[PDB]
């Protein structure tokens, strides 16, 4: 996909995780889990629901076929009023697959780029204190208990506190 | 001392050939494909192989009823479509006028 | 020919073309278009 | 499921030009390297060049570079080989065949059933047909002599005798023209009553001749 | 050529049989081997591809391996229907084009042998009359498939006027040819005896016409 | 482009890259060249091919005009036809100008996605066992011969097989 | 937005940046202050405007209803006529609102790659001369004074110039 993400660098999706459509896996030594992003998942379905509506909105005034009826000799508005009709409603069978056909391709693109993000929110927010292993799991340089995955999870993981924890064991592993 | 490399790049080329986008015009491309023919042979031509009915001077009018001067079409073949000039000048002869005449020549349109 | 229109006849595969709308025969679409060109390959800079 | 049909079999004079298509039907061929292969009686395969028209390219062998142009109509699912300039040399049958992606490395897996081109500076010219006269069973047949080019069809009695019929491939002489016989194996007893005749069919001169053979 | 492969290679049913090409560095030292098979008059094959990958419908009695400038293919298991030429190929980096070996013809052992049936025609009456005379000699049915012909006039070999055509395969797999003896009407006359000898593996096929 | 990369990072193109339409130039002990990503190339031809199908295919039946003729006191009529016949040629001369603009922005954006990804693709692969040059370059902290490279190509890049060898490397220039 | 950096990693926009769509602010012993990007803005400028044009060009030759009367025996092709000049009316009115939908969620996310694009500029000239610090700002390993800012806005920034002082301010800071 455009973002690279999905199918991508993360090599497949997790038939584990049902209650979001981009989360997160933890592992540590209270255990390993599951959990959705809310946050981007709720914005996703938004935008997804706010397509459909707009698709469905912009198709409600489209052309409506009439029975009209001529006799044998007025074939000539006869075939004009079937060249009308015809006329229209190839036009909005156009319309309906071209739409149907773009917005899909951009609706599978918009999941890359959420997952896309949400792995660089958390790339972002972890700096150097945990290694990227580039298949979307990052490996932390500190332990990372439960609140701390959870203050990954909701953006407010605190660098700082963690920072001179990473830094001595990035120099042991360095130092070798 | 300095390491081995690999590098990422794409493909260049020397064309010239352009594409308009939205946001720019005239971008210069790799590899584009024509898709508008704007080519003709300037010529009236036989469809599949079936000579059309071509009137020459003779309007629909004067073919069927038999304007003398339209003798070329006393009989005329099994035709493709039809040619008939803007103001074919042996139309009716005998002046006059031709009942729902633009209704006829719709139906001569599917014979 | 396989299409004609008023002008002259055409030999062609092009979806579309601009020579006259009231074409017979299996014709592309006709459209007013002066120029139609698909991009395929990358952009090309100096 | 892809097929490559391709266009029919070319007779061609010393210095002129042929140019065989390859259409693919059943599907595209657009985004897949479809390359020419030519092979001259008796020999081997031999490359002469090849396109990936969506890609974009178009290859050429060195021993053909110049003389040949090979070109693609992404609207009609064909590519084309013009060769130019043809000589003796350049009898032979030539396959399209498609790549197993957009270039020309991969292992050619589809291929079209090929193009016979036969260059000769020999004229057109109808046969003339000689009989061939005559226990168990019998042999008698026609000679179709002196024609070009080929092919010529011979039945027997209008169709209606299929068994026993042997029509032996050409010998071309060195004059250029063909010359051919066919021979039918009958029941001796069945000749004094039954009528032979050997129908002769040269489309290129739009010569059709019947000939009786008799005892 | 760029590639050389041995003319001819045989087995029989059964057996294996291997199929070499030589290459160089320019070609199948750097690059991957593709092996198609081919039978007379159809298109070729693809067989195997990458060296040593195989079509899904190709059966797994081939199989392909190369090493340095070379490379093998091998049928395990011959039957009789792989009898058929066999094509190495690969990309060549110099030539900056694809190229084929000269192709090997696998024969399979074991087809009886077929002596050919002769028939052999005079000149027509008709033929006389617009001043030509040609001596139609059709051979049938023979197996291996190839024949060699001479003329006979009288007792003496003709060195002149012989045309015979290339041996074809029948339907019924064995082959047939014929040669063409081609006299004025006068040299018919001449003599009292013609002969068309048909020589297959050593035994000799005699038929003659006498004017 | 959308993607930053073509003209972007990488400052231009290869002419020397002939047999893809994206892919590597290495460099190492056994010496230079270039070699095509045929997967990434692969995909993007199908992907073009299906869309230059795909909008041939939704024009197939549009507007065929047919001439019909009238009399002088016909004018009305004849009035509307000609009306009916442009509307629907200026409507289909519309929908095939702004497609074909619309779909050359998208597909000069998605050549741009497909070498961000390759690189990507790379930089993922090789973590800290290269340095990134900033110019779509690596530079290898360990000995990288032809079968590592093609490793890297392929997908199959062995980071712990170069981990210490690289990690010994970085050490010795971060130590100056 | 698509590409993660507008209201993303970048938490806001700046009302102090006035000169440009997108650019940097700096910090250094110097001082600080704001300075437009102006070649990615104006690249984006004429991008927008040209946009605009290709929306109005397209739309230049659309439907023109024209009065007609028709008596009242002639309610078949009266009837006609109304429906052919609505049904132009309607295809033309939903080509207008459609395309302007379509086209402002692409120049939102254009703006959004814009700033993407700027940001990676920035990162790849810098490379491990500076830290990224997650919100869209870069702390330098060496002193950065303005000259040394204008390279990084005009891409011309020198990083072997800078590599030893930044390897020491590294090793200072990673040795504890
Ligand atoms: C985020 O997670 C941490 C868990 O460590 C918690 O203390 C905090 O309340 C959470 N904040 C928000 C804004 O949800
Ligand atoms: C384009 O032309 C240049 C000369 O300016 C040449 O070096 C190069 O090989 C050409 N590119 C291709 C792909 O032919
Ligand atoms: C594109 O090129 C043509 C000349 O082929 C020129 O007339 C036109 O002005 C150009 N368009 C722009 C906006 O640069
Ligand atoms: C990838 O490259 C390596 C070369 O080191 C090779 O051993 C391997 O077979 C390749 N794998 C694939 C899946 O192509
Ligand atoms: C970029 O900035 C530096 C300031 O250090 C200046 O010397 C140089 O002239 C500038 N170059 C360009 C191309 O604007």
């Amino acid at each position: 996909g455009l973002f690279g993400a999905i199918a991508g660098f993360i090599e497949g999706g997790w038939q584990g995780m049902v209650d979001g459509w981009y989360g997160y896996h933890h592992s540590n030594e209270q255990g390993s889990g599951y959990a959705a992003d809310k946050e981007s998942t709720q914005k996703a379905i938004d935008g997804v629901t706010n397509k459909v509506n707009s698709i469905i909105d912009k198709m409600n005034t489209q052309f409506e076929a009439v029975g009209r009826e001529f006799n044998n000799l007025e074939r000539r508005i006869e075939n004009l009023n079937k060249k009308m009709e015809d006329g229209f409603l190839d036009v909005w069978t156009y319309n309906a697959e071209l739409l149907v056909l773009m917005e899909n391709e951009r609706t599978l693109d918009f999941h890359d780029s959420n997952v896309k993000n949400l792995y660089d929110k958390v790339r972002l927010q972890l700096r150097d204190n945990a290694k990227e292993l580039g298949n979307g799991c990052f490996e932390f340089y500190h332990k990372c208990d439960n609140e701390c995955m959870e203050s990954v999870r909701n953006g407010t993981y605190d660098y700082p506190q963690y920072s001179e924890e990473a830094r001595l064991k990035r120099e042991e592993i360095s130092s070798g | 001392d300095p390491g081995d490399q690999i590098c990422i790049g794409y493909h260049a080329n020397n064309s010239t050939e352009q594409v308009d986008t939205i946001m720019e015009k005239n971008v210069t491309v790799t590899h584009a494909q024509d898709i508008l023919e704007k080519k003709h042979n300037g010529k009236l031509c036989d469809l599949d192989g079936v000579k059309p009915l071509i009137l020459r001077d003779c309007s629909v009018a004067g073919w069927l009823l038999g304007n003398p001067m339209c003798d070329e079409f006393i009989n005329v073949p099994e035709w493709s479509y039809i040619v008939e000039k803007a103001n074919p000048v042996n139309d009716l002869c005998y002046p006059g006028d031709f009942n729902d005449y633009e209704e006829l020549k719709h139906l001569l349109s599917r014979i | 020919t396989k299409c004609q229109t008023p002008m002259g006849a055409i030999n062609s595969s092009m979806p579309f073309h601009n020579i006259h709308p009231l074409t017979i025969g299996e014709c592309p679409k006709y459209v007013k278009s002066n120029r139609l060109v698909l991009a395929t390959g990358l952009r090309n800079s100096p | 499921q892809v097929q490559l049909v391709q266009s029919g079999a070319e007779v061609k004079k010393p210095g002129s030009s042929v140019k065989v298509s390859c259409k693919s039907s059943g599907g595209t061929s657009n985004n897949y390297a479809i390359s020419w292969v030519r092979q001259a009686p008796g020999q081997g395969l031999d490359w002469m060049g090849g396109i990936s028209p969506i890609f974009g390219s178009t290859a050429y062998a060195q021993k053909f570079q110049g003389r040949v142009t090979i070109s693609a109509d992404i609207f009609s699912n064909t590519a084309y080989m013009e060769l130019n300039s043809l000589t003796s040399e350049d009898t032979a049958v030539y396959f399209c065949a498609r790549h197993g992606n957009y270039y020309y490395y991969s292992g050619m897996d589809v291929w079209g059933q090929g193009t016979t081109v036969t260059v000769s500076s020999a004229s057109t010219k109808g046969p003339s047909v000689f009989p061939l006269a005559p226990g168990g069973t019998a042999a008698l047949g026609c000679l179709v002599k002196d024609y070009f080019p080929e092919p010529v069809t011979v039945s027997w009695n209008s169709g209606a005798l299929t068994s026993g019929v042997h029509t032996f491939p050409a010998v071309l002489q060195s004059s250029g023209l063909y010359s051919l016989s066919s021979v039918v194996t009958v029941p001796s007893s069945s000749l004094g009553t039954q009528t032979y005749i050997c129908n002769v069919n040269h489309k290129p001169s739009n010569t059709k001749v019947d000939k009786r053979v008799e005892p | 050529s760029a590639l050389t492969q041995p003319p001819a290679v045989s087995g029989t049913p059964g057996q294996r049989v291997t199929i070499s090409c030589s290459g160089s560095d320019s070609n199948i030292g750097r690059r991957s081997v593709n092996w198609y098979q081919q039978f007379p008059g159809t298109a070729p094959k693809l067989l195997i591809y990458s060296n040593d990958q195989r079509p899904s419908v190709v059966p797994d009695r081939f199989s392909g391996s190369k090493s340095g400038t070379s490379a093998s293919l091998a049928i395990s298991g011959l039957q009789s229907e792989d009898e058929a030429e066999y094509y190495c190929a690969a990309w060549d980096d110099s030539l900056k084009g694809a190229v084929f070996g000269g192709g090997t013809q696998l024969t399979v052992l074991g087809q009886p042998k077929a002596a050919p049936s002769v028939t052999l025609f005079p000149p027509s009456s008709e033929e006389l009359q617009a001043n030509k005379a040609t001596l139609v000699c059709l051979i049938s049915d023979f197996y291996p498939g190839a024949v060699t012909v001479a003329w006979k006039a009288d007792s003496s070999p003709v060195k002149a006027g012989v045309e015979t055509t290339t041996p074809s395969k029948q339907s019924n797999n064995k082959y047939a040819a014929s040669s063409y003896l081609s006299l004025t009407p006068e040299q018919w006359k001449s003599h009292r005896s013609y002969s068309c000898q048909v020589t297959h593996e050593g035994s000799t096929v005699e038929k003659t016409v006498a004017p």
